[PDB]
Order: structure tokens, then C-alpha cells, then sequence
């Protein structure tokens, strides 16, 4: 299961719920109303900070950013973990931006339940 | 005791509830609330009926 | 207040009665008050 | 429906009791495709299991969960109604006492305004 | 030690529980408190009222002019940190401004809009259905 | 919870301040019963009545919503729409059972 | 007459005829005057417009005296934004309907002076300013000059 399956799957989450009729209460995120933090992956290895955040800011204020690079060559793994201002924003985020193609790589999103600091 | 056989009567008989229905079913009257609201042989729904009531 | 077929030459025609007889009953208590005066009342069959 | 399926394998080796009062209180939940979810299992385990081991606190919340999600159909769907008749006949003989509540919900049903409910 | 982790983390936790949800907590307390204190019953001439509906500032006086002067003078003096300036950003259900170091282009996946319209459109259909029900009655 | 209403200024002020025994007459459905039933708007003046009761102060919160909601001097009541009584009956209802929970160690969505 | 959707003379001539044939009506329609201004800021724009247009229309009929304008002390700072578009719904209806010449002839008449005062206020300089400024603003220029040459000759 490539990540593009991972992204299609998301998708087809909100569009299910969508023909479901689900009010915006009982939505899927609002498993997730105790946390800010999303997660980008798939994101191209030359794309840094700076990058990451004039693209995402679009919903919000950008409270943390973590670029999970390796180690060894210092280089990006080509994954991240954004911190919003506010949750809801991260709603905004995972519904908008989990698809787009940013350089023909095909970005995906999805919110973090219990993230553990580095 | 007549007083409160009557009482159930009113709310309970099958042949007035097959009067009832007929009238409905000839008016064709529709209720829209579910659940028949907290009506319950409680007196209430029985009590701001024509016969005035006073709470002190 | 409640939201083919080969039919007869009467049955595309004529009144549709059911609706005429559905108002009446609703303001039946009020169409056939007691209190006003010819001086005759009928009893229904049964 | 691969949750269904693992959720009456553990019904299976744990018992139904355990698995159902996990789940009873989501019969009152918003989402109805969740509520079909917990009913599909419901109804699943006690049909292969049967309601021996199912108390007098367990059998209540559940027969009310039963009529709140009868209650709420949005949709048109067997689920709801196969979960009410296998429960049921599933209880048995304790489902006496309940009755005049499911009698008396479906007539007032049987008189509302939208041909979805009525039938 | 266990001190500085505890700075560490008692930090990421209301980051987590993002600063803005938890001001606006704030500002509901307060709020709620203030209120609390105070009769069941509002008038119109509770001078709480009386004075917000004053300075409720609408369209087309020429006031308007010398009252966004006093204020957008004043507002100057500030130590606030920069917000979002530039072409409007589109609408989105919560009504939240971008941030500062946004670079204007809009890049979304079209989720925002189409929701938009399925809502306007159910509108629409209500309005059908409720005029052809009647109509049959 | 008829003695509930001696939160309320009004009657309580009146009372207090009275020199003289005397009988008063008030409405308790202002409008309410233009556009309900006396069922409904008895069982509305419970639940105001009930909750006003149990913790006076978020009652208060919650029967005035918005900042501008406001009362007309022979009312004894705010003005709403029909909309926003049925979310403020809601969340008195919410209200009443959160106290029967915290004052009687129940969880109250098992009820 | 206010809470309507849009205008029309039935409310006005009705009170107008009430007021036509007994005084308490001129008496309590002053008042009125009197405390719908002061309390304006609470109409929607389209009520506060009712309004406006319901006080332009007794004003020209003359069932109002046209003293009742003693109100409007016109600076800046002793009027809401919320006066000052009644204000400006209630002059452009008064010019449309007895024409700028009339209404010039009416505002331009001695006798009413006193209660024009604030309305033309040459007294306090600033608030001549921005009164001028407003009317003409909204498009009173002529009662707007006459009073600016008073005011360019007074210094």
C-alpha cells in the first residue's frame, strides 16, 4: 500500500461522509478535537522550513514546526509534523491541503492523536 | 374507585382507540413528533384539560 | 394535514368527494351545532 | 466489516457479556453509521451466543438502545431491523415486561406524517 | 532532570492544546463571570448595551470616517505581532486569518467551496420539495 | 421549583420591598402562547423553573445567549426565536443532568 | 409605521389626520420626535430609515413644527454614527420631496434661526467645519456655502 493510497483513502473519508449526511459534530475529526499537530508526508526532499510554512500558514498561525531530517546527512526524510494555533485550523488543513501536488509529488495530510516530542 | 376506573378507561379502551384512528384516518390527520411527549399517565396532560387547575 | 391504470368515463370526470368529505368532519361541530333552529333533529341509523 | 467480524471472535471466546456492555451505550450515539455498526455486532454475537449470560442492568440499556436506534432511521436499511428481531427473540421470555413499550412506540409511529416511518 | 523535561513538556502540552482555543477558554470565564454577576433580565438601557450599540459603527454615515481615524490612530501604538496583508484570502467555515509569512497564492484542493455550494444548494432543494407538497395538498 | 422564582428580581424585589400585604398578578408565558400550546409552554416554564433551581448562575448564562438578547419591561422572560428556545431547552436539560451526575455519582449518558 | 418593510404615506396621513384634528397628537408627535432620535442607535438600517422617511414626510406636510430640528446639535463627538445617517436619510428625503429650492427658502427663513442653530452652528468653529463637511457630503452644498462665506469672512 503506496502513499498514494493513503491519500486516495482520505479522500474518499470526507466524500463518504459527505453522502452520509454526517453534521459537523459526529465528523471523523472530532476524534481528534484535543490536538493540533498534523502530519505532511510525502513532502519533496528539497521543500524546507521556510517552504512548509508559506504554504501552510494559509489557515492559520503556525505554532511548531518539526522537519524530521536524517541524522547522518543531515537531509530532509521527506516528512513532517506542523503545529496549528488552533484545532480547528487542522481540520481546515487535513480537508484542503491532503492531495495537492507540490513539484509533482503528491502531498498528503492527516492529524496526530498523541505526538510525542523529539 | 369509579373515579379512577373512569379515568383509564378514557386513556386505555382498544374500541375508543379504534374510534379515535377512525377519526384520524378520516381527517387524515398526521402527527409530526416522534416519542409522544412526556404525556404518561402522569395528570398533566390530562390536567390544563377544560377543568381549571390551581398549583399553590 | 397529509403531505397506469385504464379508468371509466365517470372516473375522469365527476368530483373527487373525499376531500369535500374530509372538511366537512373536521368543522363538523361546528356544521351541525345544535342550537340553531329548525326545530327537527334525525338520529343516525345505528 | 473486518471490526464486525474480530469484535464476535473476542465475543466468542470472552462471552457476549463482556463485549456488550463495552458497546450498549453507542447504540446512542450521533452517527448512524456507527450505531450500525455496534447494532450489526449486537445482533451478530447474540444470535450465535444467546442472551444467558446478558443481567437484568445489561438487558435494559440494551432494550433501550434497541428502540432509540429504531428511533432514529434516517436512511432505509434492514440492520435496524434484524438487530430488533433477533434480539428479541433472543431474550425470549424476559422480554415480557417490555411490551407495552414497543406496542405503544409503534402505534404512535404508526401514526406519523412521513410514509418512511409509518412503513 | 525531571525539572527541565517537565518545562519541556508542560510547554508542548498546551501547544498541543493550541494557545488560541485556550484564550478564547479564557475570555469565556471572564465573560461568564461578568454576566453572573448581574440581573436575569437585560433591558435596553443597560449601559453596557447602550454604549456597545453607540460605537456599533454601520455603513454609509460620514462619522464612520472620524471614528476609524480615532481608532486606527490610536491602534497604531501596538506591540502586536504581524497579521496577513494583501489580496483577500478565500472563506473558509471558521472565518480564521492566515498567517503573517503566507505568500498569498491560494492552494487548496477545492474542499472549502464545494462545500460552499452543497450547502447553498440544499437550501435551493428545501424550497422545491416544501412547494410541491403543498401544492399537491 | 414554584419558590425558584425568588431568584428571579422581579418578584423578588417586589416582595422585599412591599409596605403593605397585598396580591399581585403576574404572566409567566409573556408570548409564548401565540404560537404554543399551554402543554408546551408549560413544560418550557419547568424546565426554566427546574434549572433556575439547581445552579442559578449558569441558568442565567444560558437564558441570556447572545449579548443582545433582551427582555421588554412587562416581560418576564428574554425574547428568542423558537430556534434558540429549543437549543436553550437543550442545554438546560444538559444542565440539570450534569448536577444529577456530579451530586449523585451516576455517569448520565448510561440513564 | 417603523417595523414594515418599505414605505408607504398610509401611517403618516393617518396620524397626520389625528393630529389634524386634536393637539395631544402635535403634543406627543414632537415628543416623539424627541426620543426616537435620541435612542435612534438601537433600528436596524431599515427601520432607522422608516423612521427618517416617516419624520421627512410630517415635516413637509407641516404637521410637525419645524422647530422639533432644536435636536440635531450637530458636532462631531454629540452624535453617533447611527444620527448621522438618520440624519442623512432625513435631508436627502426632505430635499427630494420639497425640492432644494423650497427646503432652501424653509432652512433659509428667520423665524426658525433658533431651533436651526445646531443645524447651521456657527458659534464653535470645529463643529461649523464638520458640519459643513457632512452636508456637504451628502449633498446639501448651497446651505453649505452660504454658511462657509460666513464663516471664511468671520476670521
Amino acid at each position: 500500500m503506496n502513499p498514494l493510497t493513503k491519500v486516495k483513502l482520505i479522500n474518499e473519508l470526507n466524500e463518504r461522509e459527505v453522502q452520509l449526511g454526517v453534521a459537523d459534530k459526529v465528523s471523523w475529526h472530532s476524534e481528534y478535537k484535543d490536538s493540533a499537530w498534523i502530519f505532511l508526508g510525502g513532502l519533496p526532499y528539497e521543500l524546507t522550513e521556510g517552504d512548509i510554512i508559506c504554504v501552510f500558514s494559509q489557515y492559520g498561525e503556525i505554532v511548531n514546526i518539526n522537519l524530521v531530517r536524517d541524522k547522518k546527512t543531515g537531509k530532509s526524510k521527506g516528512f513532517c509534523f506542523l503545529c496549528y494555533e488552533d484545532q480547528r485550523s487542522t481540520i481546515l488543513a487535513v480537508d484542503n491541503f491532503n492531495g495537492i501536488k507540490i513539484k509533482g509529488r503528491t502531498i498528503r495530510v492527516d492529524h496526530v492523536s498523541n505526538y510525542r516530542a523529539p | 374507585l369509579i373515579q379512577q376506573a373512569m379515568a383509564k378507561i378514557m386513556k386505555a379502551n382498544p374500541a375508543l382507540y379504534v374510534l379515535r384512528e377512525r377519526i384520524r384516518k378520516g381527517l387524515q390527520l398526521y402527527s409530526s413528533e416522534p416519542t409522544e411527549p412526556y404525556l404518561s399517565s402522569q395528570n398533566y396532560g390530562e390536567l390544563f384539560s377544560n377543568q381549571i387547575i390551581w398549583f399553590v | 394535514w397529509e403531505k397506469w391504470k385504464k379508468l371509466t368515463n365517470a372516473q375522469r370526470s365527476g368530483l373527487n368527494q373525499i376531500p369535500n368529505r374530509r372538511f366537512t368532519l373536521w368543522w363538523s361541530p361546528t356544521i351541525n351545532r345544535a342550537n340553531v333552529y329548525v326545530g327537527f333533529q334525525v338520529q343516525l341509523d345505528l | 466489516r473486518q471490526l464486525v467480524d474480530t469484535t464476535v471472535e473476542l465475543a466468542n471466546k470472552v462471552g457476549a457479556a463482556e463485549i456488550i456492555s463495552r458497546i450498549v451505550d453507542d447504540l446512542k450515539d450521533e452517527a448512524e453509521q456507527y450505531r450500525k455498526m455496534v447494532m450489526e455486532t449486537i445482533e451478530k454475537i447474540m444470535g450465535n451466543l444467546g442472551a444467558a449470560d446478558i443481567d437484568h442492568k445489561l438487558e435494559e440499556q440494551l432494550i433501550d438502545g434497541i428502540l432509540y436506534a429504531f428511533q432514529e432511521q434516517t436512511t432505509e436499511d434492514s440492520v435496524m431491523l434484524n438487530g430488533f428481531g433477533t434480539v428479541v427473540n433472543a431474550l425470549g421470555k424476559r422480554v415480557k415486561p417490555y411490551l407495552p413499550q414497543i406496542c405503544g412506540t409503534v402505534l404512535w409511529r404508526l401514526n406519523n406524517k412521513s410514509a418512511k416511518v409509518r412503513q | 532532570k525531571a525539572e527541565k523535561d517537565s518545562e519541556r513538556d508542560e510547554l508542548y502540552a498546551q501547544w498541543g492544546k493550541g494557545l488560541a482555543q485556550s484564550r478564547q477558554q479564557q475570555q469565556n470565564v471572564e465573560d461568564a463571570m461578568k454576566e453572573m454577576q448581574k440581573p436575569l433580565a437585560r433591558y435596553i438601557d443597560d449601559e453596557d448595551l447602550d454604549r456597545m450599540l453607540r460605537e456599533q459603527e454601520r455603513e454609509g454615515d460620514p462619522m464612520a470616517n472620524f471614528i476609524k481615524k480615532n481608532k486606527a490612530k490610536e491602534n497604531k501604538n501596538k506591540k502586536v505581532r504581524p497579521r496577513y496583508s494583501g489580496p483577500a484570502p478565500p472563506p473558509n467555515r471558521f472565518n480564521i486569518w492566515p498567517g503573517y509569512r503566507w505568500d498569498g497564492v491560494d492552494r487548496s484542493n477545492g474542499f472549502e467551496q464545494k462545500r460552499f455550494a452543497r450547502l447553498a444548494s440544499k437550501k435551493a432543494v428545501e424550497e422545491l420539495a416544501y412547494k410541491w407538497s403543498v401544492e399537491d395538498m | 421549583p414554584f419558590q425558584a422564582c425568588l431568584k428571579v428580581e422581579k418578584f423578588g424585589d417586589l416582595i422585599l420591598k412591599a409596605t403593605e400585604p397585598q396580591m399581585v398578578l403576574f404572566n409567566l408565558y409573556d408570548d409564548w402562547l401565540k404560537t404554543i400550546s399551554s402543554y408546551t409552554a408549560f413544560s418550557r416554564l419547568i424546565l426554566i423553573l427546574r434549572a433556575l433551581h439547581v445552579n442559578n448562575d449558569r441558568a442565567k448564562v444560558i437564558l441570556k445567549p447572545d449579548k443582545t438578547t433582551i427582555t421588554e419591561p412587562h416581560h418576564i422572560w428574554p425574547t428568542l426565536t423558537d430556534e434558540e428556545w429549543i437549543k436553550v431547552e437543550v442545554q438546560l436539560k444538559d444542565l440539570i443532568l450534569a448536577d444529577y451526575g456530579k451530586k449523585n455519582n451516576v455517569n448520565v449518558a448510561s440513564l | 409605521c417603523a417595523q414594515q418593510r418599505t414605505y408607504e404615506k398610509f401611517f403618516g396621513l393617518l396620524a397626520g389626520r389625528f393630529c389634524m384634528l386634536k393637539k395631544e397628537y402635535m403634543e406627543s408627535f414632537e415628543g416623539i420626535f424627541k426620543e426616537q432620535y435620541d435612542t435612534i442607535h438601537r433600528l436596524e438600517t431599515n427601520k432607522l430609515r422608516n423612521v427618517a422617511k416617516m419624520f421627512a414626510h410630517l415635516l413637509y406636510t407641516d404637521s410637525l413644527p419645524w422647530s422639533v430640528l432644536e435636536c440635531i446639535k450637530l458636532s462631531e463627538e454629540t452624535t453617533t454614527s447611527s444620527s448621522r445617517i438618520f440624519v442623512k436619510i432625513f435631508f436627502q428625503e426632505l430635499c427630494e420631496y420639497m425640492g432644494l429650492p423650497k427646503l432652501n427658502a424653509r432652512l433659509k427663513d428667520e423665524t426658525l434661526q433658533p431651533f436651526f442653530e445646531g443645524l447651521l452652528p456657527r458659534d464653535n468653529p470645529r463643529n461649523t467645519r464638520f458640519a459643513i463637511n457632512f452636508f456637504t457630503s451628502i449633498g446639501l452644498g448651497g446651505l453649505t456655502d452660504e454658511l462657509r462665506e460666513h464663516l471664511k469672512n468671520t476670521p
